[PDB]
C-alpha cells in the first residue's frame, strides 16, 4: 500500500540530536521569529525549526535572534524549539543541474529526481579578483542580428536588458539560449556555455510555459532554471540571484563558460524590501533597503572573464530589469545601470509599431563591443551603425517637400530597419547575419521594394545555400572576410538581387 | 473515473483518522508506560553515547 | 472549541490584542468566536505576542467590546461550509448566507487558506476562450483557464463588461462561475442579485450555474482582505473535487490591496510605496498563484482592477500587472467617443495572440489593424497641426478605415440595453476575422461610418448601410 | 518506534472497506442514452409545390 | 455532386445576369452552400459512437 510505504519512509527517521543551541521561540509574528537562545549561531546560518522550516538570522541581536522563515506561519507557531543546523548557506553545486529546474534550495520543483552535482557550496562568497580577471576575447552570438551586431556581447562580460515589462522580455532571453543550442553543440567548452535561467517573481504557470518553450526547442540538456515564483517566499526570492551564482561558480572555475540571466532583478529588490521592513531595517530611497545597491554589486561583479591562469573560463551575465514606465530613473535601474557594462533597452512605441523585438537602438549601448563581436561581422556593420544613426534624424524629417538625399535615406533606412526586424523565436547563425547585412550596406536590397524585402531575405538565404553554401561554411570557419570573400559574397548579392 | 480516484485519496484521509484514533490508543495503552521507559533508557543509551 | 479563554487586552481597533492564560499555546491563522449579541465575533489570530498573549485581526466590529471579555478559540482558519448549494446563495466571509436561503448545505467545510498547487501539478492553457466581443476577440484573445484581468474605470461598465461576460460566457459553459465581490456596494449587489436572478443563472428553486460572495464595504478591513481566501477555496472544491471547471470572477482587486493596505498599517508593519502592504507581492502572489489551470480543474479567473486616478504604473496595479495573463484596459475616453465597449485596443494585450497560436490569417489581420490604428494614431498629431489636407491619399484611406474600424468596434451589448436600450450581437470567431480582413481590403470602403456604428458583425455593416441607403 | 507500533497496529488491525456502487454513482454523472438521429417528414407535398413554383417563377428580367 | 452544387451556383450569379430579377436564386444558393457546411462541420464534429473500455 502507499500508506505502508510512506510510514517506512517515517519509520526511518528517529535519530536523535543532542542540540548544542536550542531555541526556543519567543513570539512569532510577520515570520520574524525571536528566538531565546543560540549563541553559538554563525551569521546567516541554516536553522531548523520544529515545524522544519528553514531560515537565516539577519539580526543577530543579544538576547534573542530574529530569525527569519523561509516557510509560512501557518506551520509555525511559539515556543517552538529551533534547531541549529550550523551550517551557512550553501546549495549544491556540479554538473548534473544541466536540464535541471529547482527552487533556490536546489529540490527539483520540476521533481526530475535528486540533484546531481558534487557539492553544496556557499552562496556568499566572493567575486573574482582584478589580477584573477581578464579581458574578454570572446564575443558571443544570440541569433538575433541586430543584437549581435549593433550591441555585441561577449563572454564573461555583464549587460543589462532593461526593458518594457513582460513585453517579450522573456522572449528576447530566450532567444540566446537558442542560439546557445548551435554553440552548445559545438565542442570548444567556452562555447559550451551552460546557461542558468532564474526566475525571479515569474509564477509557476509562467515558468511552466518557459519550461515547455524549453522542452520542446530540447534547451533542456544545458539550461538550469533556477526557480523563485510568486508563490515562493521573499528569502528564497532574495537569496535566489546569489544561491544561482554559486552554481555557475562551478563552471567559471571549471574553465568552462555559462551564461546567467537574472531575471527579474527589481522583484528581487522589491523582497528586499519586504524582508528589511519587517525587520525594521532602515528604508531607504523609493522605499528600498540603502545597500540594496551592496547586494546588487556583489552580485553582478561575480559574472566576469577570468584570467587565463585562472584557468581562461567565465561567467557571462545578462541581468534583466524591468521598467515599469522606461523609468531608467528609478532607483534600482540607476545604481544597475551603473554596474553594468552596456543596457539594451526596448522601446514600447516600437512593440505596438509591430517591430518585435521592440529593441530602440538608441538607448542600447555595449561598452566592450568589438573586443566580443566577430570580425567579419564587424566588417559588415560598421556602416550599418552609421546608416540607422541617419535613418533615425531623417525618420523626423519624414514629414513633405524633401530633398533626394533625404529620400535616399528614408528609402535606405526603412528597408534596413525592415531587415532588422526578426519574427520571435528564431535564432540565426553568424554565417548568415554577415551576408544579408553585407547586402543592406551595399544598399542591393535598399533598391528592392520595401514590401518585398522579407520574400527576398528567405529566399536569399536560400539562395545562398544553393549557389554557394561553400561560401556559407567558409564565413563560418575563416571568421574574417578577405577582399576575395567580399568579392564572392558582393557577386552573390548582385546575382540574387537580380533575381 | 473522477470519483473512483476521489475515493482514494478520500481513504487516505480516512486512514488519518483511524492513525489518529490508533494514537488514542497508544496513550490508553500501558505502552505510554512502556514506550516511554523504553524511550527513557534509549535516551540514556544515547545520551551515554555522546 | 479547545479550552483556551482569552481576556481582551485591548480594543485599539480591528486589531484586538486577547490575553489566553498561561500553558495554553494558540496557533497563527487560528478562528477565535466571541460569544456576544453579535454572534460569534471571529477574531483571526495573525501574529503571536508571546505570554499566550495575540494580535488578532477582528472580522466582525469592535463596537461594545468589553474589556477583559472571554475569548473562546475555535482554533484553526476559519471553515467555511462547501456543497453544490453554495451555488445559487450569497455569502459573507465568515460563511453564511446573505440571501438568507438557510444555511449551505455542508456536505464539506474546508478553510479559507489553501496553498498553491506545485510546479509539478501545473498543467498549462493552450485553448481559445470566446468572449464575442469582437476587439477583444482579435487584438487580445482570451484563453481558458487564462488569468483575464479587467483593469478598468470607477464602475465605468466594468460590472456591464463581467455582466456581458456572464450573459454570453458563463451560461454558454457547463463549468460553475463564482461571482466574488470584495469590498462593493450593496447597490450594485441588489442589481447584480436581481439581474442575475433575471437571466436565470441564479435559479433560486434548482442549481444556478453561479455562486456568489458579496462582501461589501460596510465591513471592516479584515473582513474585507480575508473574503477572497474563501472564496478561492471555494472554487477550489470545484476545481478539484467536483473536477468542474470555474469560470471564476472577482471584484474588485484594489479593494483587496486597500484592505490588506489598512491592516499592514493596523497591525503596525511599515506599509510599503504608496502605502501598501510590505508583504503586498507576495500576497497578491499567493492569491495569483493558487488560481491556476490544474489537471483537476480548469480555472478562469476574470479579475477586476480598479486603476486609482488611471494610473496603472501605481504599484499596486504595476504588481498585478505580472501576475495577470490577460491584461484589459477599459478607458473613459474610448466610451465618450460613444464607442461601447470603452476598451482600449492598443493597451489591451492577451498573452496569445502569438501568430499560429490564432492562426496565421488572424495574426496577419490584426497585424494590419494595429499598424493602421497606430497611424492613424500618429497622424492624429499631424492632423492636428498640419490638418489632414497635405498627408496621402494611401494616409486618408488608412484614416477612413481607421474611423470606420473605430465604429466597427462600436458593438452594442445586451447589458447596454440597461443602459443604451441596443440589444447586443455575438459574433463568432471566423466571422470577425473575415469582418476585420474585409474592412482593411477596402471593400467596405463604400459603407458609411455610421453603418460601422454600434452594429456587430459583416451582415450587419452591410445591412445598416443598407438601412441608410434607404 | 513508536512510529512501528502506531502504524502496525493502525495498517493490520483497521481497513476501510470500500462503499456502495450507489454512493459512487452519486458523486458522478449517472448516464442516460441520447435518443434519435432525428427523423423530419417528407414536406412541400402534392402539386402545391408544383403550382407554386411555376407561377412564382417570373425572377427572370423583362 | 457537392462540386456541382458551387460550380453551379456561381455559373448562376451571370445566368441570373441573363435574367435579372432573382430572389429565390439567393434562397437557393444560401441553403445549398448552408446545408453542404452545416453539414460537413457536423461530419467533422463527429465523434462516431465509441467509449473506452481499454483504459477507462
Amino acid at each position: 500500500e502507499v500508506s505502508s510505504i510512506l510510514e517506512e519512509r517515517i519509520k526511518g527517521v528517529s535519530d536523535e540530536a543532542n542540540l548544542n543551541e536550542t531555541g526556543r521561540v519567543l513570539a512569532v509574528g510577520d515570520g520574524i521569529a525571536r528566538v531565546f537562545g543560540l549563541n553559538n549561531i554563525q551569521a546567516e546560518e541554516l536553522v531548523e525549526f520544529s515545524s522544519g522550516v528553514k531560515g537565516m538570522a539577519l539580526n543577530l541581536e543579544p538576547g534573542q535572534v530574529g530569525i527569519v522563515l523561509f516557510g509560512s506561519d501557518r506551520l509555525v507557531k511559539e515556543g517552538e524549539l529551533v534547531k541549529r543546523t550550523g551550517n551557512i548557506v550553501d546549495v549544491p553545486v556540479g554538473p548534473g543541474l544541466l536540464g535541471r529546474v529547482v527552487d533556490a534550495l536546489g529540490n527539483p520543483i520540476d521533481g526530475k529526481g535528486p540533484i546531481d552535482a558534487a557539492g553544496r557550496s556557499r552562496a556568499q562568497v566572493k567575486a573574482p579578483g582584478i589580477l584573477p580577471r581578464r579581458s574578454v576575447h570572446e564575443p558571443v552570438q544570440t541569433g538575433l542580428k541586430a543584437v549581435d551586431a549593433l550591441v555585441p556581447i561577449g563572454r564573461g562580460q555583464r549587460e543589462l536588458i532593461i526593458g518594457d515589462r513582460q513585453t517579450g522580455k522573456t522572449a528576447v532571453a530566450l532567444d540566446t539560449i537558442l542560439n546557445q543550442k548551435r554553440w552548445n553543440n559545438g565542442s570548444d567548452e567556452s562555447k559550451k556555455l551552460y546557461c542558468v535561467y532564474v526566475a525571479v517573481g515569474q509564477k509557476r504557470s509562467t515558468v511552466a510555459q518557459l519550461v515547455q518553450t524549453l522542452e520542446q526547442h530540447d534547451a533542456m540538456k544545458y539550461s538550469i532554471i533556477v526557480a523563485a515564483t510568486a508563490s515562493e517566499a521573499a528569502p528564497l526570492q532574495y537569496l535566489a540571484p546569489f544561491t544561482a551564482a554559486s552554481i555557475g561558480e562551478w563552471f567559471r572555475d571549471n574553465g568552462k563558460h555559462a551564461l546567467i540571466v537574472y531575471d527579474d532583478l527589481s522583484k528581487q529588490a522589491v523582497a528586499y524590501r519586504q524582508l528589511s521592513l519587517l525587520l525594521r531595517r532602515p528604508p531607504g530611497r523609493e522605499a528600498y533597503p540603502g545597500d540594496v545597491f551592496y547586494l546588487h554589486s556583489r552580485l553582478l561583479e561575480r559574472a566576469a572573464k577570468l584570467s587565463e591562469k585562472e584557468g581562461s573560463g567565465s561567467l557571462t551575465a545578462l541581468p534583466v530589469i524591468e521598467t515599469q514606465g522606461g523609468d531608467v530613473s528609478a532607483y534600482i535601474p540607476t545604481n544597475v545601470i551603473s554596474i553594468t557594462d552596456g543596457q539594451i533597452f526596448l522601446e514600447a512605441e516600437l512593440f505596438y509599431k509591430g517591430i518585435r523585438p521592440a529593441i530602440n537602438v538608441g538607448l542600447s549601448v555595449s561598452r566592450v563591443g568589438s573586443a566580443a563581436q566577430v570580425k567579419a561581422l564587424k566588417q559588415v556593420a560598421g556602416s550599418l551603425k552609421l546608416f540607422l544613426a541617419q535613418y533615425r534624424e531623417v525618420a523626423a524629417f519624414a514629414q513633405s517637400d524633401l530633398d533626394a538625399s533625404t529620400k535616399q535615406t528614408l528609402v535606405r533606412g526603412e528597408r534596413l530597419t525592415q531587415l532588422l526586424k526578426q519574427n520571435q523565436y528564431s535564432p540565426l547563425a553568424t554565417e548568415e547575419q554577415v551576408p544579408l547585412i553585407y547586402a543592406g550596406v551595399n544598399g542591393h536590397l535598399d533598391g528592392i521594394e520595401l514590401s518585398r524585402i522579407g520574400e527576398f531575405e528567405s529566399s536569399f538565404l536560400s539562395y545562398l545555400k544553393s549557389n554557394h553554401n561553400e561560401l556559407l561554411t567558409e564565413i563560418r570557419e575563416k571568421g574574417e572576410l578577405s577582399k576575395e570573400l567580399l568579392a564572392s559574397l558582393k557577386s552573390a548579392t548582385e546575382s540574387f538581387v537580380a533575381t | 473515473v473522477r470519483y473512483e480516484a476521489s475515493l482514494r485519496q478520500l481513504e487516505q484521509r480516512q486512514l488519518a483518522k483511524s492513525v489518529i484514533s490508533r494514537v488514542q490508543s497508544e496513550l490508553g495503552n500501558p505502552k505510554f508506560q512502556e514506550k516511554v521507559l523504553q524511550q527513557s533508557i534509549s535516551e540514556i543509551e544515547q545520551l551515554l553515547s555522546k | 472549541s479547545t479550552p483556551i479563554t482569552g481576556k481582551v487586552t485591548a480594543v485599539i481597533g480591528a486589531i484586538v490584542d486577547v490575553h489566553f492564560e498561561q500553558s495554553e499555546l494558540p496557533a497563527i491563522l487560528n478562528a477565535l468566536e466571541i460569544k456576544t449579541p453579535q454572534g460569534k465575533l471571529v477574531l483571526e489570530v495573525a501574529q503571536h505576542l508571546g505570554e499566550n498573549t495575540v494580535r488578532t485581526i477582528a472580522m466582525d466590529g469592535t463596537e461594545g467590546l468589553v474589556r477583559g471579555e472571554k475569548v473562546l478559540d475555535t482554533g484553526g482558519p476559519i471553515s467555511v461550509p462547501v456543497g453544490r448549494e453554495t451555488l445559487g446563495r450569497i455569502i459573507n466571509v465568515i460563511g453564511e448566507p446573505i440571501d438568507e436561503r438557510g444555511p449551505i448545505k455542508s456536505k464539506l467545510r474546508k478553510p479559507i487558506h489553501a496553498d498553491p498547487p506545485s510546479f509539478a501539478e501545473q498543467s498549462t492553457s493552450a485553448e481559445i476562450l470566446e468572449t464575442g466581443i469582437k476587439v477583444v476577440d482579435l487584438l487580445a484573445p482570451y484563453a481558458r483557464g487564462g488569468k483575464i484581468g479587467l483593469f478598468g474605470g470607477a464602475g465605468v461598465g466594468k460590472t456591464v463588461f463581467i455582466q456581458e461576460l456572464i450573459n454570453n460566457i458563463a451560461k454558454a459553459h457547463g463549468g460553475f462561475s463564482v461571482f466574488t465581490g470584495v469590498g462593493e456596494r450593496t447597490r450594485e449587489g441588489n442589481d447584480l442579485y436581481r439581474e442575475m436572478k433575471e437571466t436565470g443563472v441564479i435559479n433560486l428553486e434548482g442549481e444556478s450555474k453561479v455562486a456568489l460572495v458579496f462582501g461589501q464595504m460596510n465591513e471592516p478591513p479584515g473582513a474585507r482582505a480575508r473574503v477572497a481566501l474563501t472564496g478561492l477555496t471555494i472554487a477550489e472544491y470545484f476545481r478539484d473535487e467536483e473536477g468542474q471547471d470555474v469560470l471564476l470572477f472577482i471584484d474588485n482587486i484594489f479593494r483587496f490591496t486597500q484592505a490588506g493596505s489598512e491592516v499592514s498599517a493596523l497591525l503596525g508593519r511599515i506599509p510599503s510605496a504608496v502605502g501598501y502592504q510590505p508583504t503586498l507581492a507576495t500576497d497578491m502572489g499567493l492569491l495569483q498563484e493558487r488560481i491556476t489551470t490544474t489537471k483537476k480543474g480548469s480555472v478562469t479567473s476574470v479579475q477586476a482592477v480598479y486603476v486609482p486616478a488611471d494610473d496603472l504604473t501605481d504599484p499596486a496595479p504595476a504588481t498585478t500587472f505580472a501576475h495577470l495573463d490577460a491584461t484589459t484596459v477599459l478607458s473613459r475616453g474610448i466610451s465618450e467617443l460613444g464607442i461601447y465597449p470603452a476598451v482600449d485596443p492598443l493597451d489591451s494585450k492577451s498573452r496569445l495572440l502569438d501568430a499560429a497560436v490564432v492562426g496565421q490569417e488572424h495574426y496577419d489581420v490584426a497585424s494590419k489593424v494595429q499598424e493602421t490604428l497606430q497611424t492613424y494614431k500618429s497622424l492624429q498629431d499631424i492632423i492636428a497641426i498640419l490638418g489632414m489636407d497635405e498627408l496621402s491619399e494611401q494616409d486618408k484611406l488608412t484614416v477612413e478605415r481607421a474611423r470606420k474600424i473605430q465604429r466597427f468596434l462600436s458593438q452594442p451589448f445586451a447589458v447596454a440595453e440597461v443602459f443604451t436600450g441596443i440589444p447586443g450581437k455575438l459574433v463568432r470567431l471566423k466571422d470577425t476575422v473575415a469582418s476585420f480582413k474585409a474592412v482593411l481590403e477596402g471593400k467596405y470602403d463604400n459603407i458609411p461610418e455610421h453603418a460601422f456604428y454600434m452594429v456587430g458583425g459583416i451582415e450587419d455593416v452591410v445591412a445598416k448601410a443598407e438601412k441608410l441607403a434607404a | 518506534n513508536v512510529i512501528q507500533d502506531l502504524y502496525l497496529r493502525e495498517l493490520k488491525d483497521t481497513k476501510l472497506a470500500p462503499s456502495t456502487l450507489q454512493d459512487a454513482e452519486g458523486n458522478v454523472k449517472p448516464w442516460n442514452p441520447p435518443q434519435k438521429p432525428n427523423l423530419p417528414e417528407l414536406e412541400l407535398q402534392g402539386p402545391e409545390a408544383l403550382k407554386a413554383y411555376t407561377e412564382q417563377n417570373v425572377e427572370t428580367a423583362h | 455532386a457537392k462540386s456541382a452544387a458551387n460550380k453551379l451556383d456561381w455559373a448562376k450569379v451571370i445566368s441570373s445576369l441573363r435574367i435579372t430579377g432573382s430572389t429565390a436564386t439567393q434562397l437557393s444558393s444560401f441553403k445549398k452552400r448552408n446545408d453542404e457546411a452545416r453539414r460537413q462541420l457536423l461530419e467533422l464534429q463527429s465523434q462516431p459512437t465509441e467509449v473506452d473500455f481499454s483504459h477507462y
